[PDB]
DNA sequence: AAAAAAAAAAAAAAAAAAAAAAAAAA
DNA sequence: TTTTTTTTTTTTTTTTTTTTTTTTTT
């Protein structure tokens, strides 16, 4: 933006060199940083995650990632956005229901309590799929 | 807590506090303790020292009061476990303030 | 535990933790015999299985 | 049936930040 | 006796290079 301004007071070519030089440097390197945060609209935004309860509407835990955590809570919440995410992603991204209602879960409950492993069955037959399991005899 | 001298077991429900437990053992022997090992399947860890001290549940959110931390402001803390083999008994422990 | 030959070790307890999480009987059976014969006080963490 | 252009994943390396222990001074 | 200063070691992050495979044209 500033080599532009400059350009305005010179309407002299060194600004067009300048301003040219620094357009085409930006279209090399395309896997460095700020290539990409200058022509990629998407790497303009930040995301976060937070938790809110179902009466009121309060903010009670904001997340960037799943850092800290113990070992049942990392699964679930995994679990939870990515069939989340999942299930947007299929036909309904562009409403309607889904043409393809199918899902594969590997080494199913490795790590995960009774309680958190229905919480996880209510939730994804909540989401209207199919689900297909592989575990152990465990 | 005990422990009977023919092997023993730990249970519980999920998020309980057992890996709190067991790091509080690890932290008195190891030169830099590696928190939380387990969970992630043995590559990377995550928590720290003054973490535990103060002992903070959960990130939290936002705000100023800080709600999400237990003890805040002046704190003692220690940890002591006790080995035996035959009459003779020996004591491990330290002390944070 | 014991760099030399003389054996006789001073330390010997160990911890695991989530033991079995991706093992079926036969394989735990296996483990817990191996451990055992070595001569080691063990100690064992389980989320109720 | 054989030769050339393109793309995605793996690996090594350089730069930067942080925390603990010893030496020195009021 | 208490405090400050300095050094040292460990960890993380970003950049670049390299290789293999796939598709197209002659
Ligand atoms: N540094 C920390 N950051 C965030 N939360 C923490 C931290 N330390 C402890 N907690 C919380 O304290 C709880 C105690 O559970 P943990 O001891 O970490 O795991 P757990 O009870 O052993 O359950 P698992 O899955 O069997 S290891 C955790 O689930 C967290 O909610
Ligand atoms: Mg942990």
């Amino acid at each position: 933006q500033h080599a532009q301004r400059q350009l305005n007071s010179a309407r002299h070519y060194k600004a067009l060199q300048a301003l040219v030089g620094l357009l085409k440097d930006a279209c090399e390197h395309s896997r460095n940083q700020g290539a990409k945060a200058l022509l990629d609209p998407r790497f303009r935004l930040e995301f976060a995650v937070s938790v809110i309860d179902r009466e009121g509407n309060n903010l009670i835990e904001t997340r960037t990632g799943s850092q800290g955590g113990s070992g049942g809570e990392k699964e679930i919440i995994a679990s939870y956005v990515l069939t989340a995410s999942l299930s947007y992603a299929l036909c309904p991204d562009g409403s309607s229901r889904p043409l393809f209602g199918t899902i594969v879960l590997d080494q199913a409950f490795s790590r995960s309590s009774h309680a958190v492993a229905g919480r996880i069955i209510a939730a994804l037959r909540e989401f209207g799929l199919h689900a297909v399991f592989i575990t152990p005899n465990k | 807590a005990e422990i009977d001298p023919s092997g023993t077991a730990v249970i519980g429900p999920t998020g309980s506090g057992k890996t709190t437990l067991v790091d509080a053992l690890m932290t008195l022997l190891c030169a830099n303790p590696r928190y939380n090992l387990a969970s992630t399947g043995g590559h990377e860890s995550d928590r720290d020292l003054v973490s535990y001290v103060r002992g903070v549940t959960g990130p939290g959110d936002g705000g100023v009061e800080q709600s999400h931390i237990a003890r805040q402001g002046k704190t003692v803390t220690a940890i002591a476990a006790t080995l035996e083999r035959d009459g003779a008994q020996v004591r491990l422990g330290a002390v944070l303030w």
